[PDB]
RNA sequence: CACCUCGAUGUCGGCUCGUCGCAUCCUGGGGCUGAAGAAGGUCCCAAGGGUUGGGCUGUUCGCCCAUUAAAGCGGCACGCGAGCUGGGUUCAGAACGUCGUGAGACAGUUCGGUCUCUAUCCGCCACGGGCGCAGGAGGCUUGAGGGGGGCUCUUCCUAGUA
RNA sequence: AUAACCGCUGAAAGCAUCUAAGCGGGAAGCCCGCCCCAAGAUGAGGCCUCCCACGGCGUCAAGCCGGUAAGGACCCGGGAA
């Protein structure tokens, strides 16, 4: 007896409202759910996830000193190329990439990890593209 | 932000107040405005400014007699001017009063495969003494094992020149309509017969 | 022992209105909304307006005596609540006017025009003497502090902007 | 101490090229002063940029001349010899002092004394070719993200006023 | 927008306190601003303007072969490239 294995399957559509949900708490569920480990056929080896689209992303709330305390950084590939950007500045600059980037971090690397990632579209307070469904959530 | 396409010209002294004025003579001729682009399907502002006329018809379909005044379409209509909307029609040399300061985009003189030296005015080596085929070298590139690499921006030898270059802030000794000419004093980049763009200056904006 | 926190403030002419985020107060002098703690219940009484607070816990507390002061200020507020002294000492220090704005020569090589913030108003009684009137009080308290902060006392004899209080050393 | 390296990890100093740390030499901002002013002392913040030219010695360092806003301290295999130098150290010659009967020996001295055209990978400076960006083309562009830059003195007016 | 710091308002702690809730000032520094690169930003963006919706095959999935269109190369004269 050979264990089951999907075939092509469903490519489903879900809608999440993101504000006053903390954010890694928030983050956790949304990344569980980009690979369908819900889903009761669920397989490691081939992307069998639901699209998460999320609106209201910026009104993601957050515990302690963390909109001053907390920076995110980059390097770029030069000397002192390391830059330095807090909580506060990101929102007010970029939000929907404070949120992309706790999730990106919570999806498993490699080839798959991303794609998985693309299947997610994080935006600034409502509104967004509609052609699919969208069975909202909490 | 009036800004101007144009060919500098030459070089040449002026003499004011008793004065010697070194100046560039940059040609701004008649610009037909051909396009616009507003924040409505742009997202920004600008304006391009199609210059020299010529063309023979050796402007195939892609030419936009769309917006009228094509007039034959221009060799370079290439570059806008960002957040400038000029007298509705045909910008000229007229934007520029005698004491403004301009801002004047050129492309740099070319020098192909310039060493370090030049490139970057690197001391080299010493032409006597120890010597030894190193005169015009760069000398160290790096450390140790730690970091065990070179930086990313390091300072080399390579293609140096022919790029984008903007002396800023230069004052406006003269105008002439009469035949397009502007006379701004000194450093305008790239050769004669090249092509520059004149902007407002950003000292004040 | 026995804490500006729990008395009680009062009324006379003036409204109150209790959000659960804030209190309009609004008096015969123009009105004043006073953001407060979510926690700690405000309640109208008769002629009167008590603040209580949920536990006893040392943050509790510390809250308290704020909130029931932070509202009385706009209560005496609605009804006169400005002041602040501020006389310029000094020999060729000189406090002049120009209309709203309040113009000072306090020894620089220039003078200092200081136009005033909405709901602040400017008097000189008097060129060596100002006074700045407002509804607010952190509002006042602040215009008041900036206007001496120009420099000032502090000095080895008396020269420049002193409140009406502070004397001064060597 | 003796842990990788003795079927080799080239050793001082200079030159070149840097880059980073801040326990800051200058410049910016501060508190205290036994701070009248000007000028200092001392501590706090601050690493953006700047941080001179000479005489002596192989020197680093240091002393000295003339300046300066200042003449900062460190790390990077006491950064950097498949980048240069080779004065020092550190083979073979020779000499002095010294030691040894001697051959010879000296963190003692002296003069001399072979520094090896070809970059495979990584890295770095440049420049292309390919394919992709799901119709194919010619123009004009937004800027995510990078990089560059960032120094300072004197005099004058204020006013010979506080 | 901040550092040291200077303050307003202000409890806990009646007084007082720049701070514990709040707010204001405040560095050659930080983020923008200037200059240059930049959509391989596979998240490959936009705008304008052009050619068009062939012939057989692939009987269905995406395709295969020709000519072609707008254009584009080849070749040639050259260039402060
Ligand atoms: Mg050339
Ligand atoms: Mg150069
Ligand atoms: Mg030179
Ligand atoms: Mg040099
Ligand atoms: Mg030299
Ligand atoms: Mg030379
Ligand atoms: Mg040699
Ligand atoms: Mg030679
Ligand atoms: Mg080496
Ligand atoms: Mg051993
Ligand atoms: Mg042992
Ligand atoms: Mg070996
Ligand atoms: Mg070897
Ligand atoms: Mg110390
Ligand atoms: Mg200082
Ligand atoms: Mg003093
Ligand atoms: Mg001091
Ligand atoms: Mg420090
Ligand atoms: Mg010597
Ligand atoms: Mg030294
Ligand atoms: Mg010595
Ligand atoms: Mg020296
Ligand atoms: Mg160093
Ligand atoms: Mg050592
Ligand atoms: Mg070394
Ligand atoms: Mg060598
Ligand atoms: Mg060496
Ligand atoms: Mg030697
Ligand atoms: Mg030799
Ligand atoms: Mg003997
Ligand atoms: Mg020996
Ligand atoms: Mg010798
Ligand atoms: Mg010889
Ligand atoms: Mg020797
Ligand atoms: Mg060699
Ligand atoms: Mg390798
Ligand atoms: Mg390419
Ligand atoms: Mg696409
Ligand atoms: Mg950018
Ligand atoms: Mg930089
Ligand atoms: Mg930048
Ligand atoms: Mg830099
Ligand atoms: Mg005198
Ligand atoms: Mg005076
Ligand atoms: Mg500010
Ligand atoms: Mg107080
Ligand atoms: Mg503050
Ligand atoms: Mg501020
Ligand atoms: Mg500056
Ligand atoms: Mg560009
Ligand atoms: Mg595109
Ligand atoms: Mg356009």
């Amino acid at each position: 007896m050979k264990t089951y294995v999907p075939k092509q399957v469903e490519p489903r559509w879900v809608l999440i409202d993101a504000e006053g949900k903390t954010l890694g708490r928030l983050a956790t569920k949304i990344a569980t759910l980009l690979r369908g480990k819900h889903r009761p056929d669920w397989t490691p080896n081939v992307a069998m996830g639901d699209f998460v689209v999320v609106v209201n992303a910026d009104k993601i709330r957050v515990t302690g000193k963390k909109l001053e305390q907390k920076i995110y950084t980059r390097y770029s590939g030069y000397p002192g190329g390391l830059k330095k950007i807090p909580l506060e500045k990101m929102l007010a600059t970029h939000p929907e990439r404070v949120l992309e980037h706790a999730v990106k971090g919570m999806l498993p690397k490699g080839p798959l990890g991303r794609r998985l990632f693309k299947r997610l579209k994080v935006y600034a307070g409502p509104d967004h593209p509609h052609q699919a469904q969208r069975p909202e959530k909490l | 932000m009036k800004g101007i396409l144009g060919v500098k010209v030459g070089m040449t002294r002026i003499f004011r107040d008793d004065r010697a004025v070194p100046v560039t003579v940059i040609l701004a001729g008649p610009c037909p405005v051909v396009q616009r682009r507003t924040p409505e399907k742009d997202g920004y502002t600008a304006v391009q400014l199609g210059f020299l006329p010529q063309n023979p018809k050796r402007v195939n379909r892609p030419l936009k007699g769309h917006f009228a005044k094509a007039g034959v379409e221009p060799v370079r209509i290439l570059r806008e001017i960002r957040d400038f909307n000029p007298e509705g029609d045909t910008v000229t040399v007229e934007i520029f009063k005698p004491g403004e300061r301009v801002d004047v985009t050129g492309t740099s003189k070319g020098r192909g495969f310039a060493g370090v030296m030049k490139r970057w005015n690197f001391a080299g080596g010493p032409d006597s003494h120890g010597a030894h085929k190193i005169h015009r070298h760069p000398g160290s590139i790096g450390n140790r094992k730690t970091p065990g690499r070179v930086y990313k921006g390091k300072k080399m030898a390579g293609h140096y020149g022919a790029e984008r270059v903007t002396v800023m802030n230069l004052e406006v000794v003269d105008v002439i309509p009469e035949e397009n000419l502007l006379l701004v004093k000194g450093a305008v980049p790239g050769p004669n017969g090249g092509l520059v763009i004149v902007r407002e200056t950003k000292k004040a904006a | 022992s026995r804490i500006g926190r729990l008395p009680i403030p009062v009324p006379k002419g003036v409204s109150v209105e209790v959000a659960p985020g804030r209190v309009k107060v609004k008096g015969p002098k123009g009105e004043l909304e006073v953001p407060v703690s979510p926690e700690m219940r405000v309640v109208v009484e008769e002629g009167v307006v008590r603040v209580e607070r949920p536990s006893d816990e040392r943050r509790h507390k510390s809250l308290h005596g704020l909130t029931r002061t932070l509202i009385a200020n706009a209560v005496k507020g609605v009804s006169e609540g400005y002041s602040k002294e501020l006389l310029i000492k000094g020999i060729g220090y000189r406090a002049r006017l120009v209309g709203r704005a309040l113009e000072l020569t306090v020894g620089f090589s220039h003078p200092v025009v200081v136009e005033p913030p909405e709901g602040i108003t400017f008097e000189v009684p008097e060129p060596t003497r100002v006074r700045v009137s407002g509804i607010d009080k952190q509002k006042v308290g602040q215009v008041a502090a900036n206007i001496r902060a120009i420099r000032k006392p502090s000095a080895y004899h008396e020269k420049g902007i002193y409140y009406a209080g502070e004397p001064v050393r060597l």
